[PDB]
C-alpha cells in the first residue's frame, strides 16, 4: 500500500558522493532475522534487491519483543541536500480554536507509504550481512522515504499537505493539523457529521494509499508536551520533584531547570536556595546537602507545583488583553486573556542582568516579547493593562535617546507600579552647592585618587588601591552626592557620566554605580554637567 | 526569452526567514498570492528548495506584496543599470513612479527561480507555510530593472523626446521624474507620461546643508560657557579651526554653575571667529562613488529629528532635520520609519544609491513595526546604533528658519 504521488527531485549535497560505509557483522540470529523483515518489504514494494555497482551502503541493525530493523543513515544525511525547515515553530494551546469536536489520525507508517526520488534511492543501499564475512550478504535499497533519513518528515509532511488540498477547499470549516505522524482533525459539525467527514478524509487518504488504523485509536485528553487537551480546556501535564535523602549536583541542576520551566506557568516558584547550592562545585556526581532554607522553598514548590493550572481556547470574536505585573527589579509576570481570569496564556519574563537600565524601559522590553509572542500566536497585538501612570510614560519616552513605542494600552493600579525613580534636573540649581568632581587613577598601578571642590570651599580626597580609570571617576560623583545637601550641581569630564545622563539608569551591573543612583534616587534635586577635560 | 542570471561567484541563495506577521496581512498575501499564482507568476514549491526571503504587506484598502530580497539583491550578479543624471537633482520639482508591475510580463530564467523561494507564514503554525518562487522579473530585485533595461528606454523615449526638458530616473520599481514647469504644468506632464505607461512631489533643489548657529546671550553662565565650550570642543572634529581658550579662561575656578560672566573681549572675538566658521560647510567634501554611503539619525526629541549623510566621519555630504508628521504624535517608530524612507529617497535623488542606516532603536523594537508604516517599493541597509550623547547636542544646535 505504497503512493500513486509524484517524487520529489532530492540531490545530494555540491558535489558529496552518496555513504560508502562498511556493514557492521551481525551474528546469524540477527542476520536471519532482517532477511525476514526485509523479505516482507521486499514484497510489499519498499525496498529492492539490487545487484552489484552501488558503491553506496549504509550499515543495517537489528534490535528489540521480536527483531526490529534500524539502518543508520547519518552519513547519508550528512551528504544530503538540505531541505525547508520542517514546521519547527510548534504552535500553542492558547492560539487554538476551539472545536465542537477533535479526532486524532494515525498515519504512522505513512513514512513508508512516500515514493522516493527514484533517482536518488540508489544512495540509500544497505547489506544484510552472510553468517561470517563469508560470502556477499543480501542487498537492497529504499523505494519510498526511509525512517531516519534527513528528508523524509519534509518530504512526507510536504505530500500529505498536497493530498489534503483538495479536502480542506472541499470543506473549509473543518481544521486540520499535521503534527509529525497524526493528523488532528476537527469542527464545529455535529458529532454525526463529523464522524462521517472524518471518514471520508480516512477514504481518500486510502485513495493514496496512506493506510490509517482502534487499538491504536488516540483518544482524549490529548498529550501535547506538557499540555492535555480536554474540550473545553488545555491543562499543564503533571511535573514532579523526586524527594530524596540524598542529591548529587547533576539532581539539583536538573531539578532547578524543570523548576525554572514552571516559574513560567507556575506563579511564584523559586529556586534562589536551590542554586545557592551549586557553589563551588567539584563534579556532577558530587553530593550537597539541602540547607534549611533550600528545604524549605524546594518544599513550597511540590505544593505550587501540586495545583495545576488549566487554560482556554481560543475566540477570534473576542478581544485579546494582557495584563503586566512587576514581580521584583527587572522581573516581570503576564497573562494573556480575552475573558476575565479565563487565561490563554501567562509567562514570567527573567531579570536580564544588563549593564544599566531602567524600569520604565524594561517594562517596555516586556511589552515587546509579548507583542511578538501574541503576533506569533493568534497573529494581533493585545489590548495592553500596564501598571505605570500615562504621564510617568509620556514624561519618559518623550526624551529618552531611543526609538520606543508602547502599542494601545490603558493604566492599571496594580502595585508596585513603575515609575522614574529620578529625574536629573534640566538647569542647574540656583542657591545649591556645585561639586567640581574629578578622579584619577595608573590604569597599570591599578592606584587612584577620587575628590571634589565645591563653590563652598569645601573639599576633599579619597586614596584607592587597586581601581581603574571609571572606578575613581564614578567615585568622585559618589563622594559628592554622599557630602552634598538635598540639591546639588555636579560637574564633572567624565564621558562615562554623559551616559548616566543621557539614560538616567535605575539598575546596574556595578555596585558602585548602584550606589550613586541610590544617592540619586534620594536627594530632592540634582543636575548632572558634563564638560570636556584638560 | 529570458538571459542567464547566476549568483556572484561561490554565493549561495538566500536562506532568511519570515519574521511574524499580522492575520490581516497574511490573509492579504494568500489573496494577493493565489491570484498571481493562476496568472503564472509565481508557482507553489516543494521542500528540496531549501532558500527563502522574507515578504510582507503594505497599504486604498487594497495591500501591496512587499519582498525584501535584500539578501538576493546582494548575492546577484552584478551587470556593468542607467548612470545617475546629476541633472535630477536640480530640478523645481521631482514625482516617483511605481513602475514595478512593468517587470509581471517579461519571464525569469528558470535555473535561478529557485533562489527567488519565499514563504506565507500561518498563524501559530497550524498550517504549513506557503512556498512559493517566481517564474517572472520579481519587483524588488536589482536584476529586474536591469534586465528590463532595453524594454524601459524603447517605452521610455517618445516622452523623453515629446519633451526633452524633463529628465528621467530608474531605480528598482522607481522612475523618478523631474522638471519645471510651473505645478499643474508639471503635475499635468506626469500624467502624460501615466497613461503612455498605462498603454503597455518632491523639490530637489529646496534642499541644503543646514548650518549650525550657536546661542547668543545678554548674560551667560558658568554652565552656558561649559555648554558652549562643550560643543564646541567636539565641532572641532569637524572645524580645527574652532578654537575656546579664551573661553576656558572664564570658567577658571570653581563658582556656582549659576553664577554669571562678563565674556572678555578676547572671549568675544573668539566666539565670533568660530560663528564665523560654521557660517558655512566645511570645505573639501566630496562624494565617492566607489564608498558605501552612510546615514546616522539622532532622536533630538518633540518629533525633532537630525540626520547627516557621508562617507567619512565629521565629512557630511548634506545635514537635515525632520520633525514628526501630523498624526504621529505617540509613536516615535512611525516617525523614524518616514525620516528614513525620506533620507533614503533624498539619497537616491541625489547619488542613485540607498544609504546604509545607523537606527537609534532597539532591533527587535523596529522589526516588529516597521513595516506596519513602510511604504516605499525598496529597503535600505540599517544598524541599530547607541548616539553619542555630544553627536546629539551638537546638531540640536542646528538652524531653522527666522519664523518658518
Ligand atoms: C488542531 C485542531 C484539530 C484543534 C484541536 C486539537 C489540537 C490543538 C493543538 C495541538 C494538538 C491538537 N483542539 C484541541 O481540543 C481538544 C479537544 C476538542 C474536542 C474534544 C476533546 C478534546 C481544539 O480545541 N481545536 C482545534 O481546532
Amino acid at each position: 500500500p505504497i503512493s500513486p504521488i509524484e517524487t520529489v527531485p532530492v540531490k545530494l549535497k555540491p558535489g558529496m558522493d552518496g555513504p560508502k560505509v562498511k556493514q557492521w557483522p551481525l551474528t546469524e540470529e540477527k542476520i536471519k532475522a532482517l532477511v525476514e523483515i526485509c523479505t516482507e518489504m521486499e514484497k510489499e514494494g519498499k525496498i529492492s534487491k539490487i545487484g552489484p555497482e552501488n558503491p553506496y551502503n549504509t550499515p543495517v541493525f537489528a534490535i528489540k519483543t521480536k527483531w526490529r530493523k534500524l539502518v543508520d543513515f547519518r552519513e547519508l544525511n550528512k551528504r544530503t541536500q538540505d531541505f525547508w525547515e520542517v514546521q519547527l515553530g510548534i504552535p500553542h494551546p492558547a492560539g487554538i480554536k476551539k472545536k465542537k469536536s477533535v479526532t486524532v489520525l494515525d498515519v504512522g507508517d505513512a513514512y513508508f507509504s512516500v515514493p522516493l526520488d527514484e533517482d536518488f534511492r540508489k544512495y540509500t543501499a544497505f547489506t544484510i550481512p552472510s553468517i561470517n564475512n563469508e560470502t556477499p550478504g543480501i542487498r537492497y535499497q529504499y523505494n519510498v522515504l526511509p525512517q531516519g533519513w534527513k528528508g523524509s518528515p519534509a518530504i512526507f509532511q510536504s505530500s500529505m499537505t498536497k493530498i489534503l488540498e483538495p479536502f480542506r477547499k472541499q470543506n473549509p470549516d473543518i481544521v486540520i493539523y499535521q503534527y509529525m505522524d497524526d493528523l488532528y482533525v476537527g469542527s464545529d459539525l455535529e458529532i454525526g457529521q463529523h464522524r462521517t467527514k472524518i471518514e471520508e478524509l480516512r477514504q481518500h487518504l486510502l485513495r493514496w494509499g496512506l493506510t490509517t488504523p482502534k487499538k491504536h485509536q488516540k483518544e482524549p485528553p490529548f498529550l501535547w508536551m506538557g499540555y492535555e487537551l480536554h474540550p473545553d480546556k488545555w491543562t499543564v501535564q503533571p511535573i514532579v520533584l523526586p524527594e530524596k535523602d540524598s542529591w548529587t549536583v547533576n539532581d539539583i541542576q536538573k531539578l532547578v531547570g524543570k523548576l525554572n520551566w514552571a516559574s513560567q506557568i507556575y506563579p511564584g516558584i523559586k529556586v534562589r536556595q536551590l542554586c545557592k547550592l551549586l557553589r563551588g562545585t567539584k563534579a556532577l556526581t558530587e553530593v550537597i546537602p539541602l540547607t534549611e532554607e533550600a528545604e524549605l522553598e524546594l518544599a513550597e514548590n511540590r505544593e505550587i507545583l501540586k495545583e495545576p493550572v488549566h487554560g482556554v481556547y481560543y475566540d477570534p470574536s473576542k478581544d485579546l488583553i494582557a495584563e503586566i505585573q512587576k514581580q521584583g527589579q527587572g522581573q516581570w509576570t503576564y497573562q494573556i486573556y480575552q475573558e476575565p481570569f479565563k487565561n490563554l496564556k501567562t509567562g514570567k519574563y527573567a531579570r536580564m542582568r544588563g549593564a544599566h537600565t531602567n524600569d520604565v524601559k524594561q517594562l517596555t522590553e516586556a511589552v515587546q516579547k509579548i507583542t511578538t509572542e501574541s503576533i506569533v500566536i493568534w497573529g494581533k497585538t493585545p489590548k495592553f493593562k500596564l501598571p505605570i501612570q500615562k504621564e510617568t510614560w509620556e514624561t519618559w519616552w518623550t526624551e529618552y535617546w531611543q526609538a520606543t513605542w508602547i502599542p494601545e494600552w490603558e493604566f492599571v493600579n496594580t502595585p508596585p507600579l513603575v515609575k522614574l525613580w529620578y529625574q536629573l534636573e534640566k538647569e542647574p540649581i540656583v542657591g545649591a552647592e556645585t561639586f567640581y568632581v574629578d578622579g584619577a587613577a595608573n590604569r597599570e598601578t591599578k592606584l587612584g585618587k577620587a575628590g571634589y571642590v565645591t563653590n563652598r570651599g569645601r573639599q576633599k580626597v579619597v586614596t584607592l588601591t587597586d581601581t581603574t580609570n571609571q572606578k575613581t571617576e564614578l567615585q568622585a560623583i559618589y563622594l559628592a552626592l554622599q557630602d552634598s545637601g538635598l540639591e546639588v550641581n555636579i560637574v564633572t569630564d567624565s564621558q562615562y557620566a554623559l551616559g548616566i545622563i543621557q539614560a538616567q539608569p535605575d539598575q546596574s551591573e556595578s555596585e558602585l554605580v548602584n550606589q550613586i543612583i541610590e544617592q540619586l534616587i534620594k536627594k530632592e534635586k540634582v543636575y548632572l554637567a558634563w564638560v570636556p577635560a584638560h | 526569452e529570458t538571459v542567464p542570471v547566476k549568483l556572484k561567484p561561490g554565493m549561495d541563495g538566500p536562506k532568511v526567514k519570515q519574521w511574524p506577521l499580522t492575520e490581516e496581512k497574511i490573509k492579504a498575501l494568500v489573496e494577493i498570492c493565489t491570484e498571481m499564482e493562476k496568472e503564472g507568476k509565481i508557482s507553489k514549491i516543494g521542500p528540496e528548495n531549501p532558500y527563502n526571503t522574507p515578504v510582507f504587506a503594505i497599504k486604498s484598502t487594497k495591500w501591496r506584496k512587499l519582498v525584501d530580497f535584500r539578501e538576493l539583491n546582494k548575492r546577484t550578479q552584478d551587470f556593468w543599470g542607467i548612470p545617475h543624471p546629476a541633472g535630477i537633482k536640480k530640478k523645481k520639482s521631482v514625482t516617483v513612479l511605481d513602475v514595478g508591475d512593468a517587470y509581471f510580463s517579461v519571464p525569469l530564467d528558470e535555473d535561478f527561480r529557485k533562489y527567488t523561494a519565499f514563504t506565507i507564514p500561518s498563524i501559530n503554525n497550524e498550517t504549513p507555510g506557503i512556498r512559493y518562487q517566481y517564474n517572472v522579473l520579481p519587483q524588488g530585485w536589482k536584476g529586474s530593472p536591469a534586465i528590463f533595461q532595453s524594454s524601459m528606454t524603447k517605452i521610455l523615449e517618445p516622452f523623453r523626446k515629446q519633451n526633452p526638458d524633463i529628465v528621467i530616473y530608474q531605480y528598482m520599481d522607481d522612475l523618478y521624474v523631474g522638471s519645471d514647469l510651473e505645478i499643474g504644468q508639471h503635475r499635468t506632464k506626469i500624467e502624460e507620461l501615466r497613461q503612455h505607461l498605462l498603454r503597455w512631489e518632491l523639490h530637489p533643489d529646496k534642499w541644503t546643508v543646514q548650518p549650525i548657529v550657536l546661542p547668543e546671550k545678554d548674560s551667560w553662565t558658568v554652565n552656558d560657557i561649559q555648554k558652549l565650550v562643550g560643543k564646541l570642543n567636539w565641532a572641532s572634529q569637524i572645524y580645527p579651526g574652532i578654537k575656546v581658550r579664551q573661553l576656558c579662561k572664564l570658567l577658571r575656578g570653581t563658582k556656582a554653575l549659576t553664577e554669571v560672566i562678563p565674556l572678555t573681549e578676547e572671549a568675544e572675538l573668539e566666539l565670533a571667529e568660530n560663528r564665523e566658521i560654521l557660517k558655512e560647510p566645511v570645505h573639501g567634501v566630496y562624494y565617492d562613488p566607489s564608498k558605501d554611503l552612510i546615514a546616522e539619525i539622532q532622536k533630538q526629541g518633540q518629533g525633532q529629528w537630525t540626520y547627516q549623510i557621508y562617507q567619512e566621519p565629521f565629512k557630511n555630504l548634506k545635514t537635515g532635520k525632520y520633525a514628526r508628521m501630523r498624526g504621529a504624535h505617540t509613536n516615535d517608530v512611525k516617525q523614524l520609519t518616514e525620516a528614513v524612507q525620506k533620507i533614503t529617497t533624498e539619497s537616491i535623488v541625489i547619488w542613485g544609491k540607498t544609504p546604509k542606516f545607523k537606527l537609534p532603536i532597539q532591533k527587535e523594537t523596529w522589526e516588529t513595526w516597521w513595516t506596519e508604516y513602510w511604504q516605499a517599493t525598496w529597503i535600505p541597509e540599517w544598524e541599530f546604533v547607541n548616539t553619542p550623547p555630544l553627536v546629539k547636542l551638537w546638531y540640536q544646535l542646528e538652524k531653522e528658519p527666522i519664523v518658518g
